[PDB]
């Protein structure tokens, strides 16, 4: 019964940035990271960076560093990501998920569209 | 009971933390010591194993009563309850006190306040063996001790009537010394802590020869009288007398090596090893002398052992 | 970083029949392999983890097995809703997925 | 005063503390966030065929008895309040004699966050045991397994989980490399459960990758036993008319070899399985005996006995000019058949 | 229930210091050992280890009870709770009360009043050695124990069931690997000190070193090593080689024999009878090169012979390989004999 | 909620508890049920005559005070309670050095059953010691034991059995330790009596056979190859009178050095050893080959020798072989 | 009144204190001064790559509740009150096996000061563990350090100092090893890194310089005899194999055997030490030394004074060269 809720899909233009959330639902926000995972249409599956919710410590990939930019609000359940600096490289759906173990990812979110144009 | 309520008297208010008047005056400690064996000497880990009954005699007036009975002969239980002067031995390398079957203390009171506090131990204190002329080397192994924590100021040993109660010589583990005597010392040292009043028995040994003669000592001579042998063999036997030669520095430097490992290994050259090394030099001499022969002899045969012997006059009058 | 290959990039086996998928890591990543179904406009769900434990929930068609770097979602006995592309995820490292297995009658 | 309220603090928390029951004792599994920091990976005693390592143990988990909201957010305290409260009873399935330092005081952290997430670190001289086949040995890499478990609790009661990444999680100080003669390639981390008959445990395996470095053993065995072989094929060089000086050689690598075998097999335990090493030593074997056979061949035709000077003498042998050019033949193949099948 | 009553009863207004009717009487303990296993029985340290059944009786007048049941057989940390003798090992060195799974005790307050109290030990005793008749010796290993705080006017011992009776050895359990545990003799007397007068208890364990392990390790080494001395006579004096490295051979084995003996001997000034038959070995094979040496100067003629002067057979090689045997086999006979 | 309950349960159980008191005390005598799971049965040391044996040791006797029926989960309490409960006093008798592993924490297990069934455990590595008769070693199949026995209980307090009968002991099987090989094991129930009275015994006992190819590999089989050394001189010619004599001399120095390291990495035994036996009869070998060198240097000096050492050259490596006939026959 | 005055005053030092906080806790690190009087550096075992050390380590600090004003004179407690006192968690990150010692009592110190100051001495032996790099072994200057440091008190709640720049340690002079050599000892402090935080560290760090006559005695001289020896089979005559052949085996064996019997000593170290890489040289030259033979026999056999001649003198000469440039690269 957790469910994590996103913001939704978005149209954009090159160049500027788009924030999406990320509302957790039943397991409370702080206990497990944050992963955000991005999909390409057509391809697989990227992971993009997690936040640490309690203390808002992040680690990102590589490839993603500065382009990303990771934000946990606590006094609201939910956990933000900044992208900057859009192409047409960057359309893709996002997905959040969960960490419950070091074996899974529990639950995913609905799924975010970003179009860039 | 009546004892029990002198114990529980003696207890009821009692700081056990705090030394017998404190600030008042230092207070004076007779530390007469009884030796039970002193066990081997480690001279290889530079120390020696000495089992002791040591009695600490201090005039606690806290400890003091008035009733019929004039002593309270305790066992073990009591010495924790009580002060008990934090004496450590200073040259202790690994000390334990006995526990089996009971904690191997007693506790005497007496009327008056005088407390009598002997204990078993088994202390490996460290004494210096300079091993110069081993092993003719006659050695004063010392023991020491004091309180670790409280100065001259505020505790002073001292030693009672019966300066060392040494025991019965002949059960001693002292395989390779003789104990010698007992020498008693005080002396103030000054530390970071401050001044302490340290007290040091001195026990004088005196090594002997039984062990060394017939391990080392003996097989070395005869392998230099194997060196001698070398000479008398003829010289046309050109394998057997090489072989011979070998064969006797082999001797020698196996000897060489059973001697070191036996010793502490010490950075300076001990009469052990400046005789080894005489008799190296004396078959290398050898064996120089039949490669010199084979490019006199007779010289030789008597020039060898009149240099050992001397060698061993010298060596007897050192 | 770890990449997952999905050997089969598409596959066309009838209902009813033992369809097996096979995955592998580059690296070590232990029994932290995890296999996820990706429906069409559905986000991922968790069909297996820890390489051969099965999450709560799931029908028992689905068999996941294989060591540290080697493994393999068998469903032996495949219907029309159990159809769809299949990623292996690790947690070993940094996570990373691969590419999608799809399947079509 | 203003230590007063911290000290109202701890006695607020051990205020009704069981510290028998684990928390969430049937309620829910407790999870132990637990890593490793190797201070430093002590000498592997192969002999006992054990490791010791030293390590900060760090283990982490929430325990919702211990909240506190004070002036500071972690509360860093000594060892002695880690006694007054429950710790996991985590034990080394294969740690034969450890001890956990106590001197000065005892080498174990006990931080309280806020929130209750424990984090109770301590240092660890675990003398583990490996499991080891060493039947390439000394050539042989060793997968060290360091599996720690909850003694009492099964998988339904406490699953011991990593605190970061499986590989981010057992981290070792680049500087603390006990290691005399083994090489810590790297560390492999795995979770499962293991059957018991009181239950189901969960273990969290640490695969220590330890490669044997061959250099101590090249000079201590290799070399000598090498040499050793080339010593009886000195053998093969000299004259066979000299029969006291190439019998006392072909004895003298024998008996050699037979105190390095010795010297070998006292180094390893007492196992069944030939090592690698027995194997050159075998094949050493076979060479100087092998030299010493063809010697006693030599003999067997050597019909005269008297050397060469300047009253027919001695011909060379054709087997000595045979096994001058074949046993270094032969031990170099041997050598890199040895070398590759082994070293790949 | 009930039995919690009454121990609660016993031990409350219950001194552990003090002695049981002190003042008033003597106490007078009661000791038997039941020697589980008569450990191993170190040489170089002159101590040795035994596992003991400790057995301790004695009369405590608080200590008694009457109930439902006779004898109260209570858990070993009551031990503790209650005052036991503070005995000691008078040559007890390093002794362990074993406390695996729990602390190896017993304690049983009979009904009457008598205490038994009984603990495995392992006690590492001292046992001074006399090794010059090593190895075939007879040692007597005392085990003494007796009150560290308690005069005799306080405390004594006196064995339960009798001389005999009171130490019992089970032969089954018999660690002893190296020795033969020909007996055991009890013995109690006093001891005189500066602090007081206290009796003490002596087990006097008469122990038979097994010659059969020095007579394979030592011995028979050693015997092969003077024969092969002897054997050098039967080799031909003009195999000077091979005399030569015959004698130093023999001696460097004879020397490392000697060396390992004493490695296996405490460092002692003793000049043990296992030391003596060394040294008398060391002579017969020194004497037998002193023998090589002396035929050596003769050798004049330095050709072997063929089968042109060939070389005499020395009468001292003849008279060598016939007396050295029996000079060795009578000096045998007058060891044996003489330790036997 | 739950929490609490299991508070109140267990604080009722450890209070008014009398430690001191055997269960049903004045009573009939209490079962106590063992299954050991052995985690190893490292270093059998026949130096010291013992072997350390790493053993979860469970115990699982019948506690009435400690029932409860409020909480249908097994109470699996840490290891501190069991300071504070009644656990028998049992020990090993052949024990010589034990404890329990200490880190993390104490290794041991408590767990309180609804039904007052009590699984106690401990992690033990005891060097249990066991007399070997060493007269057949290294083939000797040894016959170890661990006997558990309670201290101060007779057989009127207490009473041992296996749960599980012969699946009691765990693990066995598993074990590999590097000479030995563990061959058989067997649960027996004796009671043994002593003087304060008769006991409960369970001497678990396993056979263990020593591997015979580690002891080739160090022991036998160099003596084998240095028995062939000797014999190497039968084909060398006896006018080599240093040569012979040297590899004589070598082969009979170098078995004695094998055979002293062997005695000192042996204990202190009289009875000779099997390979004592094989030590001793290559001995013989070697010395009589040396003894038949100075018996032709005898003859020829003070055909024939041709003769000599030719039937000595064929019979010796045909008696050594038969030798070693008897030998295995003897003993395997 | 003193006595009982002096018993009023500890007992309201002990009465409420806390030992689980440090010293002004939630508060500015407490600075706690170390200091230490080595009593002796017991043994350097390089086998098991650790040295044993006993120490009179003596840590001050000021605790503001262990104040006392009325009585002008410092206390020193019994050791036990240790046991309820506040110290430091301090731990040697080399310690392997350490301990106090015991007899009789606990070897400890604890003398109160006026002003708050505590002086908490210790007698402890600590089997430190540095390991050494031994390539430059026996002409090695090795060092080895004591770790000093806390253990669960980051930089942010204790802080060490050595009190005095150099007066902190005392004693070091006087020391004597028979193995070794202080040449020199140093004090540094440090705030180390790790994943809980940064703590403060003090490194205690002999610059031990190992005895060379020790080794010039114990193991070189075997060395150098040896190589002489395997120098006297140049001078015996070319028909003469029995000789030669047996002592240049003799030789070499004699080489093997020492440097098996260094290496079974000294721990399993994965390269070449200096006193490795001197054997192996010596070891080199006593198998040349033997090949001489071997090659004179094969060429006479299968000039020959000529080359004994020249490997009479180029053997020592080649010698030197390897010693001077051994002695001068690792001096
Ligand atoms: C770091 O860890 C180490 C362990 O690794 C801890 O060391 C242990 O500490 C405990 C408690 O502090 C000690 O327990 C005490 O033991 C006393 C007897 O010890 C002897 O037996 C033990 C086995 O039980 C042996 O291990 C000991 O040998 C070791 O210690 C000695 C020095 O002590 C060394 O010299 C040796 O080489 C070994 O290293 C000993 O042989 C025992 O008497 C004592 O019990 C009394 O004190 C307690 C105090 O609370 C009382 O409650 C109790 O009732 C006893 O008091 C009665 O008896 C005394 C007898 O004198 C009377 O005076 C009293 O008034 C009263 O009547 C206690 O149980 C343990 O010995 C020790 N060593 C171990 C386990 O090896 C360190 O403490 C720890 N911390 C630090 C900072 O180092
Ligand atoms: C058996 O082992 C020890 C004592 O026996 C010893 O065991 C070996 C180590 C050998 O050295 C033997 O020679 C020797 O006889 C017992 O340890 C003691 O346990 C009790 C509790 O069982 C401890 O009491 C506790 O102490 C803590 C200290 O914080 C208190 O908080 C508790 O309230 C309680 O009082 C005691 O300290 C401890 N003594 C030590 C460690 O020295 C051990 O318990 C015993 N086995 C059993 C089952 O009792
Ligand atoms: C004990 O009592 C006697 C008799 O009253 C008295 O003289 C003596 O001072 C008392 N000793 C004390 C109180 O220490």
């Amino acid at each position: 019964e957790i469910q994590l809720q996103q913001s939704g899909p978005e149209l954009v233009k090159p160049g500027t940035s788009v924030k999406v959330s990320c509302k957790a639902s039943g397991y409370s926000f702080t206990d497990y990271n944050m992963y955000w995972v991005k999909q390409s249409h057509g391809k697989s599956l990227e992971w993009i960076g997690y936040i640490d919710p309690y203390n808002a410590d992040t680690t990102y990939n590589r490839e993603f560093k500065g382009k990303a930019t990771l934000t946990v609000d606590k006094s609201s359940s939910t956990a933000f990501m900044h992208l900057n600096s859009l192409t047409s490289e960057d359309s893709a759906v996002y997905y959040c998920a969960r960490k419950r173990n070091n074996f899974y990812f529990d639950y995913w979110g609905q799924g975010t569209p970003l179009t860039v144009s | 009971g009546d004892v029990t309520v002198i114990l529980n008297n003696l207890l009821e208010g009692y700081d056990n933390k705090l030394r017998p008047d404190i600030g008042v005056k230092p207070t004076l400690i007779h530390t007469d010591m009884y030796v039970n064996s002193i066990g081997p000497v480690n001279a290889i880990n530079m120390e020696y194993t000495i089992d002791i009954f040591f009695a600490q005699t201090w005039y606690d007036r806290r400890l003091k009563f008035n009733s019929t009975i004039k002593v309270l002969r305790l066992n073990s239980n009591m010495v924790g309850k009580i002060w008990i002067p934090d004496t450590f031995f200073r040259n202790s390398k690994k000390a334990d006190a006995h526990w089996i079957t009971t904690p191997n203390r007693m506790l005497r009171i007496w009327n008056d306040g005088r407390v009598l506090y002997t204990l078993r131990l088994t202390i490996d204190a460290e004494c210096q063996l300079q091993l110069h002329n081993f092993p003719m080397d006659e050695h004063s192994c010392p023991l020491e001790f004091s309180s670790y924590g409280y100065p001259r100021e505020e505790i002073v040993y001292q030693w009672k009537r019966s300066s060392v109660e040494v025991g019965d010589t002949r059960s001693w583990r002292l395989y390779q010394f003789s104990f010698v005597g007992l020498r008693n010392t005080t002396e103030v040292v000054k530390t970071t802590s401050g001044d302490y009043v340290v007290m040091s028995v001195y026990f004088d040994l005196s090594r002997r020869m039984g062990y060394f003669t017939i391990q080392t000592y003996i097989p070395c001579t005869l392998i230099v009288v194997l060196s001698w042998v070398s000479f008398w063999i003829n010289k046309d036997a050109v394998p057997a007398r090489t072989s011979l030669g070998i064969t006797t520095v082999l001797t020698m430097t196996t000897l060489s090596t059973i001697a070191r490992k036996s010793l502490p290994k010490v950075s300076y050259v001990t009469a052990m090893d400046l005789f080894v090394s005489v008799c190296f030099i004396f078959v290398f001499s050898a064996l120089v002398e039949y490669g010199t022969l084979h490019y006199m002899d007779s010289y030789a045969r008597i020039f060898f052992p009149t240099a050992f012997c001397l060698f061993n006059l010298v060596y007897w009058v050192s | 970083y770890i990449v997952m290959t999905q050997s089969p990039k598409s596959m066309s086996m009838s209902l009813g029949e033992r369809v097996t998928l096979s995955c592998r890591a580059s690296e070590y990543v232990g029994s932290y392999v995890s296999w996820y179904q990706q429906k069409p406009e559905q986000s991922p769900k968790l069909l297996i983890y820890g390489a051969s434990n099965r999450y709560t929930g799931v029908p028992d068609r689905f068999a996941g097995s294989g060591s540290a770097t080697d493994f393999t979602l068998t469903i032996t006995s495949v219907q029309a809703e159990d159809l769809a592309d299949y990623h292996c995820g690790q947690t070993y490292n940094y996570p990373t997925f691969g590419g999608g297995t799809k399947l079509e009658i | 005063d203003n230590t007063t309220v911290f000290t109202r603090i701890l006695d607020r928390l051990l205020d009704g503390y069981d510290n028998r029951l684990r928390p969430g004792l049937g309620e829910r599994v407790t999870e132990v966030k637990t890593d490793i920091f190797v201070t430093s990976f002590g000498p592997v005693s192969d002999h006992d065929m054990e490791y010791t390592i030293d390590v900060f143990f760090r283990q982490s988990w929430k325990d919702e008895r211990l909240k506190f909201k004070g002036p500071m957010t972690v509360l860093r305290l000594n060892n002695l309040m880690a006694s007054k409260i429950w710790t996991p009873d985590t034990f080394f399935h294969n740690g034969k004699k450890s001890v956990a330092h106590n001197m000065t005081m005892p080498n174990k952290l006990l931080r309280i966050t806020e929130d209750g997430t424990l984090l109770y670190t301590m240092r660890l001289t675990v003398r583990a045991e490996c499991p080891m086949h060493l039947e390439d040995f000394p050539m042989d890499a060793h997968a060290c397994p360091l599996k720690f478990g909850s003694y009492a609790y099964t998988r339904a009661e406490v699953v011991y989980e990593w605190t970061r990444e499986p590989a981010r999680s057992v981290v070792v100080a680049e500087d603390g490399s006990r290691l005399n003669q083994y090489d810590l390639l790297g560390q492999t981390v795995d979770s499962g459960i293991v059957q018991s008959s009181t239950g189901e445990y969960v273990v969290m395996t640490t695969h220590f990758h330890l490669k044997r470095k061959i250099g101590y053993f090249v000079i201590q065995t290799y070399l000598p036993c090498i040499m050793t072989v080339i010593l009886s094929q000195v053998s093969f060089w000299l004259n066979r008319e000299s029969v006291p000086a190439r019998t006392v050689f072909g004895v003298t690598t024998v008996l050699t070899m037979t105190t390095l075998s010795i010297s070998a097999r006292n180094s390893l335990p007492k196992v069944a399985y030939a090592t690698a090493m027995d194997w050159f030593i075998a094949v050493c074997y076979a060479f100087v005996f092998s030299a010493l056979i063809e010697f006693a061949t030599v003999n067997y035709f050597t019909k005269r006995g008297y050397a060469w000077d300047g009253k027919t003498f001695n011909s060379v042998s054709k087997i000595d000019r045979l096994s001058r050019i074949a046993f270094p033949l032969l031990f170099g193949i041997f050598n890199l058949v040895y070398w590759a099948t082994y070293l790949n | 229930t009930i039995f919690t009553r009454i121990l609660d009863r016993l031990l409350d207004g219950y001194d552990n210091r003090l002695r049981p009717g002190l003042g008033d009487a003597v106490t007078e303990v009661k000791t038997d050992i039941y020697v589980t296993s008569f450990g191993p029985v170190s040489d170089t340290d002159m101590e040795y280890t035994i596992d003991v059944f400790f057995r301790q009786t004695w009369h405590d007048e608080r200590l008694k009870f009457d109930g439902p049941m006779k004898i109260l057989p209570l858990n070993n940390l009551l031990a503790s709770k209650i005052w036991t003798p503070d005995t000691f090992f008078h040559n007890g060195k390093k002794s362990v009360a074993h406390n695996m799974t729990t602390p190896n005790k017993l304690l049983r307050l009979v009904d009457n009043g008598t205490l038994l109290y009984t603990m495995r030990l392992t006690i590492h005793a001292e046992c001074p050695m006399h090794l010059e008749d090593f190895p075939m010796d007879v040692h007597a290993c005392p085990l003494k124990f007796g009150s560290y705080a308690y005069t005799k006017a306080e405390v004594i011992y006196s064995w339960t069931l009798g001389k005999n009776k009171s130490v019992e050895v089970a032969q089954d359990g018999s660690r002893l690997n190296q020795y033969d545990l020909l007996g055991h003799v009890v013995g109690t007397e006093i001891i005189r000190s500066s602090t007081g007068e206290y009796v003490v208890m002596t087990t006097h364990f008469h122990l038979k070193r097994k010659i059969g392990y020095f007579v394979i390790q030592t011995y028979l080494p050693c015997i092969m090593t003077v024969i092969l001395s002897q054997v050098s006579f039967w080799l031909n004096r003009e195999s000077v080689p091979a005399r030569t490295v015959f004698g130093v051979t023999t001696v460097l084995t004879m020397t490392t024999l000697s060396i390992s003996a004493r490695n296996s001997l405490p460092k002692v000034a003793y000049a043990t009878a296992m030391d003596w038959f060394i040294a008398v070995c060391y002579a017969f094979v020194f004497s037998a090169l002193i023998e090589f040496a002396t035929v050596n100067y003769f050798t004049k003629r330095s050709w072997a012979w063929e089968g042109k002067t060939y070389n005499s057979v020395s009468k001292v090689d003849k008279i060598s390989r016939i007396i050295f045997p029996v000079l060795f086999a009578i000096f045998n006979l007058v060891y044996w004999a003489t330790y036997v | 909620s739950n929490m609490s309950l299991v508070k109140e349960t267990v604080d009722r159980l450890l209070k008014g508890y009398d430690i001191r008191l055997r269960p049903d005390f004045g009573g009939p005598p209490v079962a106590v049920g063992m299954n050991i799971d052995i985690a190893s049965i490292d270093m059998v040391s026949e130096v010291n005559m013992d072997y350390t044996l790493t053993m979860y040791f469970q115990q699982a006797w019948r506690d009435k005070r400690l029932s409860y029926n409020v909480i249908p989960l097994n109470l699996t309490l840490d290891n501190r309670v069991a300071d504070q409960l009644w656990v028998p006093d049992t020990y090993f008798l052949n024990d010589k050095k034990s404890f329990v592993h200490g880190v993390t924490v104490k290794n041991r297990m408590i767990r309180l059953h609804p039904d007052g069934t009590v699984l106690y455990g401990l992690r033990i590595t005891t060097t249990a010691a066991c007399m070997m008769d060493l007269r057949r070693y290294p083939l000797d199949e040894q016959n170890c034991t661990l006997e558990i026995e309670s201290y101060g209980y007779t057989t009127d307090d207490i009473e041992f059995y296996w749960r599980g009968d012969d699946n009691a002991v765990t693990g066995v099987t598993k074990i590999e330790l590097p000479q030995f090989s563990i061959v058989d094991y067997k649960l027996i129930t004796k009671k043994v009596v002593f003087s304060t009275g008769s006991y409960p015994r369970l001497s678990l006992s396993f056979k263990l056979k020593r591997n015979i190819g580690y002891f080739i590999l160090q022991t036998y089989m160099p003596s084998i190859l240095i028995t062939i050394l000797s014999w190497v001189s039968f084909w060398i010619n006896y006018d080599a009178s240093a040569a012979r004599v040297a590899l004589g001399i070598t082969t009979v120095l170098t078995m004695t050095t094998i055979n002293t390291h062997l005695r000192e990495t042996l204990p202190k035994i009289p009875y000779v050893k099997a390979i004592d036996m094989y030590l001793m009869g290559c001995f013989v070998f070697v010395f009589m080959a040396l003894l038949e060198y100075a018996l032709v240097n005898y003859i020829f000096f003070g055909t024939d020798v041709n003769a000599i050492d030719r039937w000595s050259r064929i019979f010796f490596p045909v008696v050594f072989s038969f030798f070693n006939i008897v030998y295995w026959l003897y003993y395997v």
